[PDB]
Formats: C-alpha cells, structure tokens, sequence
C-alpha cells in the first residue's frame, strides 16, 4: 500500500 | 525580501558520506546495498528539501506523495552527475566524499552495466558545461516531470509551479551570458537534456526495480526505498504514468 515513512513525513502529524 | 534563486541555493541539502568501510574488501553486494543505504539517507534529505521548496506546500498532500515517488530516482541521479562533474570532470562517480567509485572498481561483477548508465549523466554536464545555477532550476523541475496518466488532484496549482521554476531557469541561464538569441538555443539545448533524463533515468529504475525484486542477489534496500519502491512497482509495470516533455 501507501509508504509509510514518507507519508509521516510529508503529513508531520501527530 | 530573497530571491527564489538564492532559496534555492540556501536550502540545497549538504553532500552526505556513506560511512563505508573501506577496512573491508569490496563485493557487488555490498557495494549495491551501500549505495542504496545512502540513497535511502539522501531521499529523506530530498523530501525535507521539497518540504522547503517554495510552492511545493500548495500541492495536495496526495500530490506531494506522487511527484516524489515518482521522480526520487531523477533527483539522485542527477545530483550524483553534477557531483561527478564537480569533483573528477565526469571521470568517476562520485556517491559521496568516502565513496568514489573510479575505472578500476567498475570492474567489478554487475557494476559495469549499471556506472556506464549514471555516467551518462555527468557527462552530459560536461558537454554542456552547467553551472550551478542552471543545475539547482533543472533539479526542481525533474521533481515536476513526471505525472499520473490521469493528472494531479490539484493540477491548478501544479502548472503554476512549474511554469515558475521554467521562469528561473530562464533567469539562470541570463545571469550566465545576457540578452543574446544565443538565450533561447542554449534553452533549448537544457530542456533536450531535461527531455533526456527520462530515458537515462529509465535505465536506472530498471536496474533497481530488478535488483529489488530479484532477492538471489542479496542487494539489501532500507525501509525509506523498500517502501517507496514496491508501491511504485505496479504502476510502472502498468505504464500509468506520463513523462512531461519540452520537446518532440
Ligand atoms: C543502477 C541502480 C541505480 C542506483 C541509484 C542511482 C542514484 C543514486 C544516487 C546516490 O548517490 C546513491 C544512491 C542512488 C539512489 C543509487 F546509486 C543506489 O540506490 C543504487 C541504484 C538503485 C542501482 O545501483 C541499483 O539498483 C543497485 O542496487
Ligand atoms: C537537514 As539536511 C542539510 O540533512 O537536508
């Protein structure tokens, strides 16, 4: 599915 | 108030060293599987680098995600032949400061096929003789070369950040020689390469997505590319994605 450790960064939220 | 030039310049991502082990003797495997370890260290860099970039934030965040899954190779690769260029005229392959990889450890099993392709880039700099400045426009339109076959969720937004960073490159290239018509061949000449890189680049993704697939070779991928590429596998295999060419 979606690439988790870019979308962490790219969405910065907690 | 900073010109978008010097932002640019600014937040360019400082060259990262690999850490390799020079102590130890080198296998392909090992090689690959370091140079796909800094290339994982490199894309965070580039992502926190885009997350900078003026206009990139006005994408959808869904947008974001596909300009940079589908143009991280691009970004590398031409990253490594600017350095190649900087460092040894395009003569070696220069990953990183501890990672210089010259004609005699190319010999090596598989390495051959794979350095001839990246070294097409750099050479491509020293034909044309790129400047910095040129370089840095150039870089941020291959994050913006590559869409879905059925466009963006915010297209709106998309085509006006390229058509700004088109406007840079215009000035990059003023900046190097002034208001000659000798400006739009030498336009022509930076967006052919750009036109270029897609096929170049091509190569490369093969050779990755085969090494990555193909687990009798061992090549290890970090998590940050594992990720990334698998999910990018699929859609290249079914051809939905579209180069944005300047040219014919
Ligand atoms: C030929 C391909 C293209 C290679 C990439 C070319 C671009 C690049 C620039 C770097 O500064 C370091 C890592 C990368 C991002 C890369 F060098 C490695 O990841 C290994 C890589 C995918 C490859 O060598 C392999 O698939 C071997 O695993
Ligand atoms: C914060 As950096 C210079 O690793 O992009």
């Amino acid at each position: 599915s979606r690439p988790a450790i870019l979308y962490a960064l790219l969405s910065s939220s907690l | 108030f900073p010109t978008l030039i010097s932002l640019l310049e600014v937040i360019e991502p400082e060259v990262l060293y690999s850490g390799y082990d020079s102590t130890l003797p080198d296998t392909s495997t090992r090689l690959m599987s370091t140079l796909n370890r800094l290339g994982g260290r490199q894309v965070v860099s580039a992502v926190k680098w885009a997350k900078a970039l003026p206009g990139f934030r006005n994408l959808h965040l869904d947008d974001q995600m596909t300009l940079l899954q589908y143009s991280w190779m691009s970004l590398m690769a031409f990253s490594l032949g600017w350095r190649s260029y900087k460092q040894s005229n395009g003569n070696m392959l220069c990953f990183a400061p501890d990672l210089v990889i010259n004609e005699e450890r190319m010999q090596l099993p598989y390495m051959y096929d794979q350095c001839q392709q990246m070294l097409k880039i750099s050479s491509e700099f020293v034909r044309l003789q790129v400047s910095y400045d040129e370089y840095l426009c150039m870089k941020v339109l291959l994050l913006l070369s590559t869409v879905p076959k059925d466009g963006l969720k915010s297209q709106a937004v998309f085509d006006e950040i390229r058509m700004t960073y088109i406007k840079e490159l215009g000035k990059a290239i003023v900046k190097r020689e002034g208001n000659s018509s000798q400006n739009w061949q030498r336009f022509y000449q930076l967006t052919k390469l750009l036109d270029s890189m897609h096929e170049m680049v091509g190569g490369l993704l093969q050779f990755c997505f085969y090494t990555f697939v193909n687990k009798s070779l061992s090549v290890e991928f970090p998590e940050m590319l594992a990720e990334i590429i698998s999910n990018q596998l699929p859609k290249f295999k079914a051809g939905s994605v579209k180069p944005l060419l300047f040219h014919q």
